[PDB]
RNA sequence: UGCUGUUGCUGUUAAAGGGUUCGUAGUUGAACUGUGGGCUGUGCAGG
RNA sequence: CAUGGGAUAACAAAGGAGCAUUUUUAAAGGAUUGGAGAUUAUGGAGCUGUGCGACAAAUGCUUUCCUCGGUGUGGUUUA
């Protein structure tokens, strides 16, 4: 929305005030952690894992049942993505844009959007290098 | 791609070999579970690999991209014509 | 009774590579003090002193082998005057580092502050291994070169 | 004596009257009850206190247990408190985990290092949650009057009123005793829309 | 973006008082906002107010009597020694007879008269009258 | 290049160091043989310093893991004894 | 002389918003760790 | 330059899975008087591991994968 554009959209989740899991949820915390690790082992990033647990298994919030966030569980089990999920998706979008622009050299709008995406990638990589979530000398190759 | 997700899965968790000679070697035994071929493959070598897969009853996947694309998809900084997955890992 | 304290050691090449022999001026490294006035952990003859102001002498000064005639702990360089704190800016020089003193300067007319910095060349003894971004306490000494007027006293 | 495995080893030498009675009740419950049979062999308590809530009848039995048994006690709290109340006539029993509080540091570098679960606000919230466990806090307000005073009001789900309203006064007084903070209770029948129930 | 929660809150209060409202919702809240509100309350300039907890930066509903003419924040929070109180009163207050400059001091947040009585300086937070 | 080859064959430097110094030698970084040798010695000195620091780190890791195993084993023993007291 | 404006200016039409973005120094930057309690007397305290 | 205060701020660090219980006694092993310096050895205090007692522990090792009593004018709890 706000970064890189005039979008002012407000759509988002509103987490509940009452944080305790519903009484009809009879899945133990260890089983939820096992589900999270099994989903990760099938190549699912934390967002998608949370969405499957919410849609199909009645787990509104993993943190409210297990006490831990999904990426924390994956880190404790050696399953966390090598590079953070949002940076992975931004890099993938930039790569697809560059592949498209290889043939479509006059798509100037896609060139503009690619500039925006790459600036976003550099700002995020800067953040993740600072909090030691990335190596130094991690380089985004176009 | 579906093939890209499954490939990265096996790059993290399974086992594989790159290159036609090592692929055909795993094919001559029963160790191979899937052979992935670039659209770049020279016709005679592609045909030989298909024949080996047909005799070994190993699934064969035709990659959309060329050996450069397949190499990049496998995380590698070099081209690979033929990939053979010998352990599927936690994929399928 | 002096020749009964004479002890010959061998030249070690990790120190003696200057085309002149590197030695402390304050002591004779060939003769053992009967009273152990200046002796390290391993029995070698090594001069060291306490600089005042409650600054502890580093263990590497007491028990190391480096020769540095500008080190405040093992030479005649003395600390007097200002004690300053700074962040290490460069370690490119041999035995000398550049530090930065960042501070806010107040402009009275605008009732507001300005970011300013000074840079000081400081002699660093081999007793310390400071890196870029480290905090250091330094003490003023006599001029040691054209720019150097301070000595590293502690590395935080 | 077999029943003293249900206390900390410190109180097994010269147990107090109430501590020994609670230990005896817990020991008998660890055999009689079927739901409490699965959890109580690993559980033991620290102390038991009597609190006389003024301007009313009945006392409050405050049972202190180590915080490592928090999940154990949560899993069977509804059964355990009911059976203990069935043991002691004319007394309410409230199970409170023992929590340590790290006093607020006067230095910004120590302030960054304190375990957030050992802060006063977190500990007092968890103690009040212990006091009313089966119900959860549905909302919270601080009423700041013109005299400089601040009064905190805790709202519960109105569908839980018939089970907790009678205990609410004792809960408030015991929370005042343990935390030295005041708390008032209200009920809301539509917590999502902040609809307070007038009765 | 929002950079000062206190300035936002005080602008909201001043707008509500100017338009004659009896209640105003403040969002988000903070400890400094609560202390400023309490200082205004101690001198009768606002009525009763309620802090709503949302497990986030909360919200405040302030009951407004008609006594408050204007409240505002001073940005930046300038230093004020004990000898600068007269200057600030001359500059930002309607008169020497009423109105308050609020300061944050190492003895806590208070208005200028109480701070001068304690012989402490600090940073200027705002004003009201 | 003959110097670098001989140093690699005698195992005085590893492959990574050889490759780096090879590309720097092609790039006019070393004025003569003694300059290259002094740079090699400097690399080796920094490597020894790093290795000593890491060996201290590994010693702490082994000692802490051992203390942890001993504490866990003692807790298991004491719990078993408490159960046998029943 | 608030016609140099930190206090304290002006920029729709009077002079004055850069054609539009991106962006590095710079400047600026959201909450939160925190109501101390009892006892007596005293106050147009108040519901 | 010294020092009292800690509310508003700044600097630095961290990015939360490189994050790791207090004691008792016991055995097993590897500087001081002594007349004062010297020398020359016993004899210890002081190091790990093996036991043992006594506490704890912010997270359960007795684990985890292989109609009736009590309560406010019915609600819990077993039945
Ligand atoms: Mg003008
Ligand atoms: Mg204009
Ligand atoms: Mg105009
Ligand atoms: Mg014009
Ligand atoms: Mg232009
Ligand atoms: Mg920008």
């Amino acid at each position: 929305v706000r970064m890189h554009g005039n979008g002012r959209g407000k759509a988002s989740s509103a987490l509940p005030y009452r944080r305790t899991p519903p009484a009809w949820l009879k899945i133990a915390s260890r089983n939820v952690v096992k589900m999270v690790c099994k989903s990760s082992r099938k190549g699912m990033m934390p967002s998608q894992i949370g969405m499957e647990l919410r849609d199909s298994m009645g787990i509104a919030q993993v943190k409210n049942v297990t006490g831990r966030k999904i990426l924390r569980i994956l880190k404790h089990n050696g399953l966390a993505p090598e590079i953070p999920e949002d940076l992975y998706f931004l890099v993938k979008r930039a790569t697809q844009m560059r592949k498209h622009l290889e043939r479509h050299t006059t798509d100037r709008d896609t060139k503009y959007r690619l500039i925006l995406v790459e600036s976003r990638i550099h700002r995020l990589a800067r953040y993740y290098k600072r909090v030691k979530q990335l190596p130094p000398t991690w380089k985004y190759e176009s | 791609d579906t093939i890209n997700a499954k490939l990265q899965l096996v790059m993290k968790s399974g086992k594989y070999v790159l290159g036609t000679q090592q692929a055909l070697t795993t094919l001559r035994q029963g160790r191979s579970k899937l052979v992935v071929i670039a659209n770049n493959c020279p016709p005679i070598r592609r045909a030989e690999v298909e024949y080996y897969c047909t005799l070994s009853k190993t699934p064969i996947h035709h990659y959309s991209g060329n050996n450069l694309d397949l190499g990049t998809a496998c995380g590698k900084h070099f081209r690979t014509c033929v990939l053979s997955v010998t352990n599927v890992g936690d994929s399928d | 009774v002096a020749p009964q304290y004479y002890h010959a050691h061998a030249v070690d090449a990790t120190i003696q590579h200057e085309k002149a022999y590197q030695r402390q001026t304050a002591v004779n490294e060939n003769m053992h003090r009967p009273s152990r006035k200046h002796v390290n952990k391993s029995g070698h003859i090594r001069y060291s002193k306490k600089i005042g102001l409650g600054f502890k002498t580093p263990a590497k000064a007491l028990n190391g082998k480096y020769i540095d005639r500008k080190c405040p702990f093992t030479s005649n360089v003395v600390i007097r005057g200002r004690i300053l704190r700074g962040v290490v800016h460069s370690t490119k020089m041999h035995r000398t580092i550049i530090i930065r003193r960042n501070y806010l300067h107040f402009i009275k007319k605008y009732q507001r502050y300005q970011k300013r910095h000074k840079s000081l060349a400081v002699h660093c003894s081999p007793a310390f291994d400071p890196k870029q971004g480290d905090e250091v306490v330094i003490g003023q000494c006599r001029p040691l070169s054209k720019t150097i007027r301070y000595n590293v006293l502690e590395v935080v | 004596q077999p029943h003293l495995r249900k206390l900390r080893k410190l109180k097994r030498g010269k147990p107090s009257d109430l501590e020994e009675s609670v230990a005896k009740a817990l020991f008998e419950l660890e055999a009689s009850h079927k739901t409490l049979r699965q959890e109580l062999p690993r559980f033991h308590v620290n102390t038991v206190r009597e609190v006389k809530v003024p301007r009313s009848k009945k006392t409050v039995l405050v049972v202190f247990y180590p915080l490592r048994f928090l999940m154990l006690v949560r899993k069977v709290q509804r059964a355990l408190t009911s059976e203990l109340e069935k043991r002691h006539p004319g007394c309410l029993v409230m199970l409170v985990a023992q929590r340590q509080i790290t006093k607020r540091p006067t230095d910004v570098y120590k302030l960054q290092k304190v375990q957030r679960s050992k802060t006063s606000t977190a500990v007092f919230e968890n103690i009040l949650n212990d006091m009313i466990y089966p119900s959860d806090v549905v909302g919270r307000r601080w009423r700041c009057r013109t005299d400089g005073s601040k009064l905190m009001k805790v709202f519960l789900d109105a569908r839980d009123r018939k089970r907790i309203e009678s205990r609410l006064r004792a809960v408030a007084y015991v929370y005042k005793q343990l935390t030295h903070r005041r708390v008032s209770f209200g009920f809301m029948w539509n917590p999502k829309l902040q609809q307070v129930s007038t009765r | 973006t929002m950079m000062s929660v206190l300035a936002n809150a005080l602008r909201t209060i001043a707008s509500a008082e100017r338009r004659g409202k009896r209640q105003v919702l403040i969002r988000p809240s903070s400890k400094v906002v609560v202390k400023f509100l309490q200082v205004m309350q101690k001198h009768g300039y606002i009525g009763e107010f309620e802090i709503i907890d949302d497990h986030r930066a909360g919200k405040i509903v302030v009951n407004l009597n008609g006594r408050l003419n204007k409240c505002g924040a001073i940005c930046p929070r300038f230093d004020c020694a004990t000898t600068d109180y007269e200057k600030w009163m001359k500059n930002i207050l309607p008169s020497r007879q009423f109105g308050f400059v609020v300061l944050t001091t190492s003895l806590g947040i208070m208005d200028h008269e109480e701070a001068r009585s304690r012989n402490t300086g600090g940073k200027v937070l705002g004003f009201f009258y | 290049r003959r110097l670098l080859r001989k140093y690699r064959a005698d195992k005085k430097i590893d492959r990574h160091v050889y490759r780096d110094l090879y590309m720097r030698a092609k790039g006019n970084v070393f004025r003569n043989k003694r300059n290259l040798v002094e740079h090699i010695h400097k690399i080796k000195n920094e490597k020894k310093k790093e290795r000593q620091l890491a060996e201290q780190l590994a010693a702490k890791h082994l000692r802490d893991e051992q203390n942890r195993n001993k504490a866990r084993k003692q807790e298991l023993k004491k719990r078993e004894k408490e159960r046998e007291r029943a």
